[PDB]
RNA sequence: CCCCACUAUGCUUAGCCCUAAACCUCAACAGUUAAAUCAACAAAACUGCUCGCCAGAACACUACGAGCCACAGCUUAAAACUCAAA
RNA sequence: ACCACGAUCAAAAGGGACAAGCAUCAAGCACGCAGCAAUGCAGCUCAAAACGCUUAGCCUAGCCACACCCCCACGGGAAACAGCAGU
């Protein structure tokens, strides 16, 4: 009865770190978002200089 | 528990978490992620801890 | 800081240096035989080993080198 | 090396750089500049070739690359300047770091460890147990040792096949 | 289940497999120290039956104490590998990991 | 000690030797300026963590052992006798 | 009493644990593994102190060791109070 509850507690963690990640990634994104506009831009400009 | 063997490992996985080899081949995982020390003290006393009545006994 | 521990050293320092300057031949006759009982003290630790572990004679082609020789 | 022609990492991505002057091309290539910018193309040669994302640099393994074409500078340079006592420390105190470097790799990412290994042409060494002078008195004494099992085991042959021989001739 | 081995189930790090079918692992134990009351590492090697021959150096083992000792040293054998060197799966997750990152997202298999 | 002369040596090359008051006598890393600021002097006082080292003076940069291209050498390094101080 | 498929007590054997000082004792020198065997592999211990020297009965409801000496005791040296009293 111990180890059975002791694997509902695992799976209730789990839905939580599920819950947890996909909030991560969102805001991965959006940060992996700006830092390739911004280093799209320093590559353009280097790109421009040595044109 | 002077007899049980407790083995300390740094950064192997992207949680933390315990786990228990039973005599009979049995392994039992503990997620400890987000709980505090307290809570799990209290959670391995529950599952794998002498109650108050078997060491009364003893 | 005064110097007397200094110049307690460098007394002691210069003693041993004109010591060793007026009896250098006496030391090297010493050295020299040191050196032998050395090597002798190692042979013997060799020849051990080999006796120890059943061998009657030195193993087929080994001979002890002078490892304490300044050559 | 990449061959004396090849251009500047700097002039290679730029639009029109094939249709320019042979004398353009010149002053833009490894032959004209100096032997830093010919190390910067070898790594990137490296970087395609073994690591996933040639553009993350910060990774493990872009690090090992990186600092193996250090290596490989300062054995040049050594070979040339034997006396210099300063860039035979910084060799021996790079090739510290990449042991390091890739026991960490080894240790968290090993399909990735291997790959290194074979792109770079290292083999992985464990380190000695024991650090301790060899001196001749030791050297001489464990040469002798391993001469004396080696002829204890001919006897202990020896003595099998006699004993094999007169157990026959009971029957 | 009896058996005259003293150490039933340890866990340790295999540090040598030179031995054919036998890996060497290095088992530690905390043990007090009575006068400044600090738990210190205690290490102790054990030889493990390893069939067939599948333990690296590094990686972190599960031994079960055999019935009976198969020879002088090997007392126990082989009986799980816990975190195969470089090679771990995330027990939590069950997806593959290097250090505390993820190789693939727990998000991918949902 | 002062004056003159001149040699080993200071230089180059190739090997050794492996020492210094090699001391800025102030170990590396991280952090603080508040509390009791702090024996004295020196270059204000502290915290966390780690490694190295120290336990009266002298004997002793010594003896012995061991290692070392070192043979009047270097490194490591005691004890007995002695004093009630240093 | 006798059998006790038992209990109690407790050898041999296997696993584990178990004094002090000296590292100026730093290497030990066969100390491992596999295989039914033949035989194969070259390993095993060690600065977290191996190997070695020196000191000491111990963890005291008591325990260990010894019992003239040669660790032992066929044999030998030799002729035995470390039982009590006694010299
Ligand atoms: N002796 C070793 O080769 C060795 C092996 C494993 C770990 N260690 C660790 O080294 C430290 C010093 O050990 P010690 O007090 O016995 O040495 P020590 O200074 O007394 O020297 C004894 C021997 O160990 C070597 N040694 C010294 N310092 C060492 C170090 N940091 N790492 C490796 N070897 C070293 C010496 O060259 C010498 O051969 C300790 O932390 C120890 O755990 C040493
Ligand atoms: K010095
Ligand atoms: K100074
Ligand atoms: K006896
Ligand atoms: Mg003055
Ligand atoms: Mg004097
Ligand atoms: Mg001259
Ligand atoms: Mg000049
Ligand atoms: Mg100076
Ligand atoms: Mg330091
Ligand atoms: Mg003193
Ligand atoms: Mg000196
Ligand atoms: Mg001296
Ligand atoms: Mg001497
Ligand atoms: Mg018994
Ligand atoms: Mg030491
Ligand atoms: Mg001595
Ligand atoms: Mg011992
Ligand atoms: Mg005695
Ligand atoms: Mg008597
Ligand atoms: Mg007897
Ligand atoms: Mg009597």
């Amino acid at each position: 009865e111990l180890m059975a509850w002791n694997q509902a507690e695992n799976r209730r963690l789990h839905e939580l770190r599920i819950a947890r990640l996909r909030q991560e990634e969102r805001e991965q994104e959006q940060r992996q978002a700006l830092e390739q506009a911004r280093k799209a831009e320093e590559v353009q400009a280097w790109a421009q200089r040595k044109e | 528990n002077p007899w049980v063997q407790i083995m300390m490992f740094k950064n192997m996985t992207p949680s933390p978490f315990l786990r228990f080899y039973l005599d009979s081949g049995e392994q039992v995982l503990v997620d400890v992620e987000t709980k505090s020390n307290k809570e799990i003290m209290e959670h391995i006393r529950k599952i794998l801890g002498k109650n108050e009545e078997t060491l009364r006994e003893e | 800081k005064n110097v007397l521990k200094i110049r307690r050293r460098k007394m002691n320092h210069h003693k041993y240096r004109k010591l060793v300057k007026k009896t250098r031949f006496l030391r090297r006759k010493v050295q020299e035989g040191r050196l032998r009982r050395k090597q002798i003290k190692f042979e013997k630790d060799l020849r051990r080993i080999w006796l120890k572990a059943g061998l009657k004679e030195a193993p087929e082609g080994w001979q002890t080198p002078k490892i304490y020789l300044r050559g | 090396d990449p061959p004396p022609s090849t251009l500047l990492k700097d002039y290679q991505n730029v639009p029109g750089i094939e249709k320019v002057d042979d004398v353009v091309k010149r002053l833009l290539s490894l032959e004209m500049a100096n032997k830093k910018e010919m190390l910067k193309i070898k790594q990137e040669q490296f970087m395609k070739k073994i690591v996933a994302n040639p553009e993350d640099t910060r990774s493990l393994e872009a690090r090992i690359i990186a600092l193996s074409v250090k290596i490989r500078s300062y054995e040049e340079h050594l070979e040339k300047h034997r006396k210099d006592k300063a860039h035979k420390r910084y060799l021996l105190m790079s090739i510290d770091q990449r042991k390091k470097m890739l026991k960490n790799l080894r240790n968290t990412n090993y399909d990735v460890f291997e790959k290194i290994c074979w792109g770079l042409g290292i083999e992985y060494t464990f380190p000695p147990l024991y650090y301790r002078r060899a001196h001749r008195r030791f050297v001489t004494k464990k040469a002798l040792c391993i001469r004396v099992f080696q002829e204890t085991q001919k006897l202990k042959k020896r003595r099998r096949a006699l004993k094999a021989a007169a157990a026959a001739q009971k029957q | 289940v009896r058996s005259s081995v003293h150490a039933r189930w340890i866990v340790g790090k295999v540090i040598g497999t030179k031995m054919q079918k036998t890996a060497k692992v290095r088992v530690t134990r905390l043990v007090l120290d009575p006068y400044l009351l600090k738990y210190f590492n205690k290490r102790k090697t054990y030889f493990a039956h390893d069939a067939l021959q599948q333990c690296t150096v590094g990686d972190i083992v599960l031994l079960r104490a055999l019935p009976v000792p198969r020879a002088k040293h090997v007392k126990h054998e082989l009986a799980e590998i816990v975190f195969k060197v470089g090679k771990v799966i995330d027990p939590v997750t069950g997806k593959p990991c290097a250090g505390t990152t993820y190789l693939e997202s727990p998000l991918s298999s949902e």
